[PDB]
């Protein structure tokens, strides 16, 4: 797991 | 859906969002983008509570709130650049609404920067880095963080 939930970056809005 | 599925999602949403320290979780900006996106019927009202939401919030939510800035901003984009002013009647909605961040973006980035440490301060750099690479955004238009100084200096 990771610090997010899901995962998102600034690559994709969706 | 039901009447308990209206800008209920999107307030409560931020709301929760508020109410939690670390972690930018995907799942409360899916939300949050998700009614933005849902009809677009709705900009300075959506805007002023996102730009507000980083205004009277601690420094994880200044971080949060340029990512969720960022996800309805890019989307807004993305969906107002497939339109035209040919095809569409009224000023207002999702171009309004990034017209209404431009006025903000300046203040809400040099900010969010001059809060962080050196990671934070990197993944705003990040962010704007992958802005600037996915060719998306031009020159005079970022120019927020009142200069490179902030986090483009080091």
């Amino acid at each position: 797991y990771s610090p997010t939930s899901p995962s998102y970056s600034p690559t994709s809005p969706s | 859906m039901q009447q308990d599925d209206d800008f209920q999602n999107f307030v409560a949403t931020l709301e929760s969002f508020k109410d939690l320290k670390s972690g930018i979780s995907g799942s409360r900006i899916k939300k949050l983008t998700t009614y933005a996106l849902d009809h677009i019927d709705i900009e300075s009202k959506i805007i002023s509570l996102i730009i507000d939401y980083s205004r009277l919030c601690p420094d994880s939510h200044k971080l949060g709130s340029l990512y969720i800035i960022d996800s309805i901003g890019r989307a807004y984009l993305d969906e107002t650049r497939s339109n035209s002013n040919s095809s569409s009647n009224k000023p207002g909605t999702c171009a309004h609404a990034i017209n209404t961040l431009g006025e903000v973006i300046q203040e809400l980035l040099s900010d969010a920067i001059a809060k962080s440490n050196q990671d934070h301060k990197e993944k705003i750099r990040m962010l704007l880095d992958i802005w600037d690479r996915s060719g998306l955004f031009q020159k005079s238009y970022l120019n927020a963080i009142r200069s490179k100084c902030f986090a483009m200096d080091l």
